[PDB]
RNA sequence: GGUGACCACGGGUGACGGGGAAUCAGGGUUCGAUUCCGGAGAGGGAGCCUGAGAAACGGCUACCACAUCCAAGGAAGGCAGCAGGCGCGCAAAUUACCCACUCCCGACCCGGGGAGGUAGUGACGAAAAAUAACAAUACAGGACUCUUUCGAGGCCCUGUAAUUGGAAUGAGUCCACUUUAAAUCCUUUAACGAGGAUCCAUUGGAGGGCAAGUCUGGUGCCAGCAGCCGCGGUAAUUCCAGCUCCAA
């Protein structure tokens, strides 16, 4: 190519976006914001296929455009934003809130939410720096980047921001037993404890997390989110409790559902 | 019009585009697809509103006769659905008028405009001549 | 006996594509000459303009005269003798006719009793020489 | 060439012309298949032959 | 491009070797009693117990308390008690070998409605399938190869708009009574 | 100095690479121009402006090969985009409709999109599936039975042919609904629509391999058949035909 791509193949597109193969050629190739195309969930899709609240790409466009959809406290009327993971989609005429959390089979979940609990947010640090005048930086898992925090936060913790202040009112230091959740991967939406961290110099750093129910996994350090101190989580987590559980336990659960509803 | 019934299921309201919106099935056992008219006033009778909101589309029918189905649209005010609701839904119910030219003639006439540039009045008397 | 350490992998592939081209298939495939020789170039079918009509005398046991054209054809000019398959065909052909001529059955070899033709006709001028035979269509007069 | 040409579509020419009796239209797809696994299955004969083809020029 | 699918798959295999008088004389005798078109569709049949059959024996060698094979052996077993072909109590991988063609050719709608009387023979079963007669619970199928499964082996019914259930006389019978009642005051 | 029998270097490729496809005990062998990803090119080369991003070609400059208009002074070209022509061929579709869906672009809820969608051609190929079913008479057959072959019907299953002989349906005509941007098609649904139900199933075979005729009439080592053995020289199980059978 002779320049930066702007289409998107429909079955190119991400897997988690469950989109099918007969409705068209093409995927919604979100825009560029906080969050890589890879694991966001762009708002069409979010308010066509998730909440069916349109139709069509014609009328979530009007519906972003009548200026009701906000995210992360400000409105956004571009219709292909990339939301990406915890951030807070706000819809005051028919006053709900969601939470964008993955679900336990690594997809974005419809996560309901309370308003008192929507007006905060959990970040990720992804970096520490300091710029002139001798000024702390902070750089999240977002594009958000704010100044004098708290020196003891250090990189790849969590921090507590709050909406319409975009400050930190607290934090949860990365640590040996605090409650956490994996952000890629095949382990991706799976809540549990840290355990232990193996580190390679030169390489990859390796977590090791172990679940409520016992079941111990492991993944690369970038794909972590501290969301606990220890192991109650600060946020509301889904349904199922980010329990991975195997198709033999499910298919019964199923059969158990069926029998209950007949 | 002896054994005509509607049965709405997955309805569901919002305030995002002021409608409320379901899918229907509406059951001839022995008569041909209901027609979209019956269904709308038949359905404005069911949700108390005029036949004048209603919108209905996309009836397909189930193979053998009996059951069509099709997606059923009600909205709270005429001057919404006139504001959000596709152009050929309201060409159909009379509220919208596609009186236009061709696709080609209307390229031809763009591009025939190209060739004229700046002066006003041979870039508007440019479709005049070649009709 | 045959090689069999951990690491001969090497002189096993390099021994058995050596050999491979002691097949006359491997050969005949893979090295071109065939191709270059074949009429045809690879192609299942082939168009020409009927040089000559000439009968070819059967093989040793049998007796009889074999109807066959002299066709030279369109792409490439080459001039083969394809064989007439069926009791009075020969005479729904004429000089300078564009004939289809297809293979005579086993890939560029002679087939029974007609010494040195590899080719037989299935259409000509447009019209397929079962449908003449058979008389469900006619001559474009 | 030698000349032996002349000879084309000769038994085929002097065949005498006889035309197709016209027949019963033959029954097509299941129904075919029925009658002839009816007629190779469901049967028992009193006369000897050794079993003998369906196509027996007796 | 085109937002097609272009994804499909052959359901019948042929025979290896053709002409052969066994072979023949089975499918025949196959297809004479179970009222079958031709013999593309008990090739069908024979391919699609090929597939379970090979699905079932590649799953006998994994290994016991496999989770795979569990959840996989579990998934047939269900699908086949659900058609029909293998009896309730019969729940192991081991019996799925010994199924035959038979088992799933009886599981057929066109089988299914002459043995419960519905027909007077199979070939009668199949053209009145066809001509739209038969329903199943709800649905009308004019499809003589529709498997039927446990559940809706009882639903099995003639269609209300046929001249068998409900009303509504054949057009045949409808031009006799008329052209009756104009030779007849 | 560096690289080479652990195959360098050179040549060929009917080589774009991969995800994949065919075949299918296991191992493999072939195919991947082709809708997804990556690369390259826009007649052949070469050089550039602009711009974040181009060595861009539905941008420019020059040369080469083609080639358009000309008042002969000049001027304008790039369909390996959508259609559609010529040529090449064994070999491949309509100069159609629409931005209604999926998305893209823009100053942008409003415009544009031969991207793409829809329809047309389409036996590339894949799935389902009509061309008939039933009953009653004659003539047979059955472990049939009733007296122990004799004769029949208290039963069952075929085939032969009929004023049978009245039931069920489509394939088609075709109103409406539905579908759809608008249509079309499918599914519904009025009314016509089957007794050579002439509303007609074909393609290849009948020596063997290999299922099916030592039938009949012609031809006479001719014509022809025959993948291979072989057939045909006047009584052809093999050619040309009729009939009858076989396979799908
Ligand atoms: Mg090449
Ligand atoms: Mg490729
Ligand atoms: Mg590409
Ligand atoms: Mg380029
Ligand atoms: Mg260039
Ligand atoms: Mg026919
Ligand atoms: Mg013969």
């Amino acid at each position: 190519a002779r320049g930066p791509k702007k289409h998107l193949k429909r079955v190119a597109a991400p897997k988690h976006w469950m989109l099918d193969k007969l409705t068209g050629v093409f995927a919604p190739r979100p825009s560029t914001g906080p969050h890589k195309l890879r694991e966001c969930l762009p708002l069409i899709i979010f308010l066509r296929n998730r909440l069916k609240y349109a139709l069509t790409g014609d009328e979530v466009k009007k519906i972003c455009m009548q200026r009701f959809i906000k995210i992360d406290g400000k409105v956004r009327t571009d219709i292909t934003y990339p939301a990406g993971f915890m951030d807070v989609i706000s819809i005051d005429k028919t006053g709900e809130n969601f939470r964008l959390i993955y679900d336990t089979k690594g997809r974005f979940a419809v996560h309901r939410i309370t308003p008192e609990e929507a007006k905060y947010k959990l970040c990720k640090v992804r970096k520490i720096f300091v710029g002139t005048k001798g000024i702390p930086h902070l750089v999240t898992h977002d594009a958000r980047t704010i100044r004098y925090p708290d020196p003891l936060i250090k990189v790849n913790d969590t921090i507590q921001i709050d909406l319409e202040t975009g400050k930190i009112t607290d934090f949860i230091k990365f640590d040996t037993g605090n409650l956490c959740m994996v952000t890629g991967g095949a382990n991706l939406g799976r809540i549990g404890v840290i355990t232990n961290r193996e580190r390679h110099p030169g390489s990859f750093d390796v977590v090791h997390v172990k679940d409520a129910n016992g079941n111990s996994f492991a993944t690369r350090l970038s794909n972590i989110f501290v969301i606990g101190k220890g192991n109650k989580p600060w946020i509301s987590l889904p349904r199922g409790k980010g329990i991975r559980l195997t198709i033999a336990e499910e298919r019964d659960k199923r059969l158990a559902a069926k029998q209950s509803s007949g | 019009n002896d054994t005509v019934t509607i049965r709405t299921r997955k309805f569901m309201t919002n305030r995002l585009l002021q409608r409320k919106q379901m899918v229907i099935d509406v059951l001839h056992p022995g008569k041909a697809t209901v027609p979209k008219t019956e269904i709308r006033e038949k359905l404005a009778k069911m949700y108390k509103t005029t036949p004048d909101v209603i919108f209905v589309f996309g009836f397909r029918t189930h193979f053998g006769g009996g059951k069509t189905t099709g997606f059923g649209m009600i909205y709270d005010s005429l001057d919404y659905a006139k504001k959000n609701e596709p152009k050929h839904r309201l060409a159909r119910h009379g509220l919208y008028e596609k009186k236009k030219t061709s696709r080609k003639q209307r390229k031809e006439r763009k591009n025939r405009m190209k060739k004229v540039r700046g002066t006003a009045k041979a870039n508007v008397g440019a479709g005049k001549k070649p009709k | 006996g045959k090689c069999r350490g951990l690491r001969t992998a090497r002189k096993l592939r390099s021994h058995r594509r050596d050999q491979k081209w002691h097949d006359k298939q491997y050969k005949k495939a893979h090295l071109g000459t065939a191709l270059k020789a074949n009429p045809f170039g690879g192609a299942s079918h082939a168009k020409g303009i009927v040089l000559e009509k000439v009968g070819v005398e059967a093989k040793q046991p049998n007796s009889a005269i074999r109807k066959c054209v002299r066709v030279q054809l369109i792409k490439n000019g080459k001039k083969i003798t394809a064989f007439v398959p069926n009791d009075g065909c020969l005479n729904f052909i004429e000089e300078n006719d564009e004939v289809l001529v297809a293979g005579f059955g086993r890939k560029g070899h002679a087939v029974g009793d007609i010494p040195g033709v590899r080719f037989k006709v299935v259409k000509v001028a447009n019209v397929s020489l079962l449908a003449l035979y058979k008389g469900k269509k006619e001559r474009p007069r | 060439v030698h000349g032996s040409l002349a000879r084309a579509g000769k038994v085929r020419g002097q065949t005498p012309k006889v035309a197709k009796q016209e027949k019963k239209k033959k029954k097509t797809g299941r129904a075919k298949r029925r009658m002839q696994y009816n007629r190779r299955f469901v049967n028992v004969v009193p006369t000897f032959g050794k079993k003998k083809g369906p196509n027996a020029n007796s | 491009p085109v937002a097609r699918s272009w994804v499909c798959r052959k359901t019948y295999v042929t025979p290896r070797r053709p002409f052969e008088k066994s072979r023949l004389d089975q499918e025949l005798k196959l297809i004479g009693e179970y009222g079958l078109r031709n013999k593309r569709e008990v090739w069908r049949v024979k391919f699609t117990l090929a597939k379970i059959r090979k699905a079932a024996r590649e799953l006998l060698t994994l290994d016991e308390k496999d989770p795979r094979r569990l959840f996989e052996g579990n998934a047939l077993l269900r699908r086949l008690v659900r058609i029909g072909v293998l009896d309730e109590g019969k729940m192991k991988l081991d019996y799925i070998l010994g199924l035959k063609i038979e088992d799933f050719l009886e599981r057929r709608l066109q089988t299914q409605v002459f043995k419960l009387g519905l027909a007077k023979s199979i070939h009668h079963a199949r053209v009145l399938i066809r001509q739209r007669h038969i329903r199943v619970r709800k649905q009308v199928v004019n499809i003589p190869s529709f498997i039927v499964r446990l559940d809706s082996q009882k639903h099995i019914d003639f269609s209300l708009r046929s001249p068998y259930g409900g009303g509504r006389p054949g057009r045949v019978k409808r031009k006799n009574a008329k052209k009756g009642q104009g030779g007849a005051g």
